[PDB]
């Protein structure tokens, strides 16, 4: 029922009980949560929600939850039955809980774990204490077509049965289908076919609050389980990683976005665990390593993506991974997991205990609902504000600044209709003057100043005209680390221009100042992960709430601002906040480019060459 | 190659004639 | 002699380009646009001058988003 | 959009050939027609659009096909004369080619770095008669043969 005023009217499901200041929750039959966090009972309902719901919006004083399926299954497999949630719910909610609410937690709940799948003598078996519901889903046919056949093409015969390799994820989806998830649980102690390996944890290891309850959280009564967990970048995610990884001490693969990727991984398990570099290899192109007693193999997803022939060791190493059954396998930037060709990767390996670490999960195109079977429930996700308060990040000051649009650029971007837009609104002169402003500013400021630029030939431009390193497509990796050690080391030069490899390509030192340019148009994810892994934790200015600056230039009246709202959506459901900057202050006194329209017809002219 | 070295050519041209297209067009603009 | 009486609009300079890409491209179709005035300000029949500022409201509406 | 007035035109000297009713007009009477507009082609043209025309051999064009050519001889013929205009800017000296020189003239004004070897060898690439420039015909050509205008 819906209220005139298009509010839904949900007052007649929910009846409200007088201990309405002491109970903080609102549980509306929608299935979403309403939490308050000024209530004196913030972090019990905090620790429950999390526990129970997947967060959605996260802002100062009350945030909101939701309820679905992979979240309960998460909940249940941690160990929590339903009267216990139920219990606890009524005990938090304002008003009573509604029936229609009960009764998809009971449904939900009833089922979770029932099915179990074992990867044994690298053999996929489907097996439950519960014979009825096997037998009943033979009937379905994509359950045919994935079941193992013989030499002969006949079916192969707790009772378990054989799977095809190839149909894993196939029959994944098809168990949501079929109402019975798939079980992701791994015998963490009784393994006997994986022996241990000689990797510990060094006493330099320190295990942060949230870190180690995500880990306790991932390890149900001592038994790992596949998921996904969501950490700010340079938040000791990889530190996290590398623990998990000593914790199992199984046969252990990991996979990166990129060779730096690879080469950060390799550095950090060398920085925390007890690993002899003997049994550490990286499966690259560049550094080739002998596969055969490497207890932990990186590598990165194109390396197992290569439809095409290989070279002729890596078909070998190929091969002895394949026949290698690993006890645990690492996914880093889980967003670009659902591609057709990483997730192929996935029915490549054969692996029992799968993780996956990002900063981010919201892929623009939606291809995240698969990602739950594909390897599992989000395991847990810290709050960015809290962690802020901590002080184990940053506290970011963000800013968005308009830019006029001179009235020429403007005419000429009202003229034009396509695709072909971006250069002109990229290339506003009252950009270029705020860019620059900002840049001498913070120098002034001696702050680390990294300016992205999606656009390639908006990148070339600015930098040049200023006078700054840039680095695009080329990218040429020595010089590339050149650059970066220069930024890092010499303070003559703190003004460094990145291209879109600034995502994931390389490694970012830390800065304090950002300021972006152009993005992608939309990809509220990418930059958001941008930003994140650009601005880390810096000493001095902890107690201020604002030591980090970042700042993104938008052009007004062009559709950039569009993108801009779009985008910076998901950072708002982490509770971050974006102040209009239509003018900057000292702009007047400070000499500029672009002082002369005269000049700015001149660029015009460059742009416009290039259509 | 040969039509690479043609086409390069070519495109040499036509940069050329639409610098000069825009040049007139923004001297015409103000002037 | 000929001296028009009409509605003159005064806006920043974007919105003046934006009417003269409105007259010259003849979006709105016919020129109702007759001739601007001054280097910020137009002059225009008051006839179509409310649709016009329906191409307007749409133009800024596009450079926004809908929540 | 094409044309707004100008097409009253064109179905006037259609008319004027159409006297009979048929809604077709001969196709040995398009020189007189293109002449009723202004056209002045040359016999090669004048060849070549029958021929493109008259394929099937019926000898008698429509008023859509009619309608058509008119518009592409209009648009072609201010496209000619736009290519002059630019052939007057390289050929900023009148010497009827835009000769090593002139081209010279025109990327240091434009301000690219072509060099001139590069530039000799646009030249060459578009000399087609040998004489060592590029004259007002060859320049027509490599435009008509151009990427995109
Ligand atoms: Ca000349
Ligand atoms: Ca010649």
């Amino acid at each position: 029922k819906v209220d005139e005023y298009g509010a839904k009217d949900y007052r007649l499901q929910m009846p409200l009980k007088d201990d309405h200041t002491s109970r903080p929750l609102w549980v509306a039959p929608d299935g979403h949560i309403f939490l308050e966090a000024f209530s004196p009972v913030y972090k019990y309902a905090q620790d429950f929600l999390v526990a129970i719901a997947e967060p959605v919006c996260r802002p100062t004083h009350v945030h909101e939850y939701k309820l679905t399926a992979y979240s309960l299954y998460a909940a249940v497999s941690v160990g929590l039955q339903t009267s216990d949630i139920t219990e606890y719910l009524r005990k938090l909610s304002k008003t009573g809980v509604p029936d229609g609410i009960m009764q998809f937690i009971k449904l939900c709940t009833v089922s979770y774990g029932k099915v179990k799948l074992v990867l044994k003598h690298n053999r996929y078996f489907v097996e439950s204490c519960h014979p009825d519901v096997i037998q009943h889903l033979l009937q379905d046919p994509v359950i045919r077509e994935c079941r193992l056949r013989n030499s002969e093409g006949e079916a192969t015969e707790t009772v378990s049965f054989e799977v095809k390799q190839e149909m894993i994820e196939e029959l994944q989806k098809r168990c949501i289908h079929l109402e019975y998830p798939l079980l992701a649980e791994y015998d963490f102690r009784n393994d006997s076919v994986n022996p241990d390996i000689n990797i510990d944890l060094k006493p330099t290891a320190v295990l942060r609050p949230y870190q180690e309850k995500s880990l306790r959280k991932m390890f149900g009564n001592g038994r790992a389980r596949s998921g996904v967990i969501v950490l700010p970048c340079g938040a000791g995610k990889s530190l996290v990683g590398v623990t998990a990884a000593c914790t199992v001490r199984k046969r252990c693969l990991v996979l990166g976005n990129s060779a730096v990727s690879v080469e950060q991984w390799k550095a950090q398990f060398k920085m925390w665990s007890t690993i002899d570099d003997s049994q550490i290899c990286r499966f690259t192109s560049d550094a080739k390593d002998k596969p055969i007693g490497c207890s932990v193999a990186i590598s990165t997803y194109s390396m197992l993506g290569h439809t095409t022939k290989r070279s002729w060791e890596a078909e070998r190493v190929m091969e002895w991974l394949k026949t290698q059954e690993w006890g645990l396998m690492i996914l880093d930037e889980v967003h670009t997991i659902p591609a057709k060709m990483f997730r192929r990767v996935l029915t490549i390996v054969q692996a029992h205990c799968k993780l996956g670490l990002t900063a981010t999960l919201v892929r623009e195109d939606d291809k995240i609902v698969d990602l739950n079977f594909l390897i599992g429930p989000k395991l847990y996700e810290a709050n960015w504000m809290e962690l802020q308060n901590n002080g184990y990040i940053a506290k970011v000051q963000c800013a968005e600044v308009w830019c006029p649009m001179s009235p020429e650029f403007y005419r000429e971007y009202v003229a034009i209709k396509t695709k072909k837009r971006i250069l002109l609104y990229t290339m506003n002169p009252n950009k270029f003057r705020a860019c620059q402003f900002l840049i001498k500013f913070h120098e002034r400021r001696n702050d680390k100043i990294i300016v992205f630029a999606d656009n390639v030939f908006a990148l070339k431009e600015y930098a040049i005209r200023l006078n700054k390193p840039y680095i695009y497509g080329p990218t040429s990796q020595g010089e590339r680390m050149q650059i970066l050690q220069n930024f890092k080391h010499n303070p003559k030069i703190n003004t460094i221009f990145i291209s879109k490899v600034g995502d994931t390509s390389f490694d970012l030192p830390e800065a304090n100042v950002l300021i972006q340019i152009s993005s992608h148009g939309g990809s509220r994810r990418q930059e958001a992960q941008r930003l994140g892994r650009v601005l880390r934790a810096k000493k001095g200015m902890v107690a201020e709430e604002y030591n980090a600056f970042f700042y993104s230039l938008v052009s007004q009246d062009t559709q950039e601002m569009a993108y801009s709202t779009k985008r910076q959506r998901f950072l708002v459901d982490q509770g971050y906040s974006f102040k209009v900057i239509t003018k900057l202050a000292g702009m007047e006194e400070e000499d500029l480019a672009f002082s002369t329209k005269e000049e700015q017809q001149q660029l015009l002219q460059k742009v416009l060459a290039a259509t | 190659e040969k039509e690479k070295k043609e086409k390069r050519a070519l495109g040499n041209w036509k940069l050329l004639a639409k610098g000069l297209l825009i040049r007139e067009r923004l001297k015409r603009r103000y002037g | 002699v000929n001296v028009l009486k009409g509605v003159l609009i005064e806006c920043d300079p974007a919105m003046k380009q934006f009417l003269l890409y409105l007259d010259e491209s003849n979006a709105l179709g016919k020129k109702f646009i007759i001739q601007d005035i001054d280097d910020t300000h137009v002059f225009v029949i008051a006839e179509l001058v409310n649709v016009l500022q329906e191409r307007v409201g749409e133009l800024m509406d596009q450079n926004a988003f809908s929540l | 959009e094409l044309t707004e007035e100008q097409k009253q035109e064109i179905r006037e000297a259609f008319d004027l050939f159409d006297a009979d009713g048929t809604g077709t007009i001969d196709v040995k009477e398009l020189k007189v027609a293109m002449r009723a507009l202004g056209f002045e082609p040359k016999k090669e043209e004048i060849k070549k659009m029958i021929s493109e025309i008259d394929k099937e051999g019926t000898g008698k064009m429509n008023f859509g096909d009619f309608l058509t050519v008119m518009t592409q001889k209009m648009s072609e013929k201010d496209t000619k004369e736009e290519i002059l205009k630019a052939f007057k800017l390289f050929d900023d000296d009148e010497t009827g080619k835009i000769s090593f020189k002139n081209l010279k003239r025109v990327a240091k004004e434009l301000g690219e770095n072509l060099t001139d070897e590069e530039l000799q060898e646009m030249i060459d690439e578009a000399d087609r008669d040998g004489d060592g420039e590029v004259s007002e015909q060859e320049f027509l050509r490599i435009m008509k043969k151009t990427s995109l205008y």
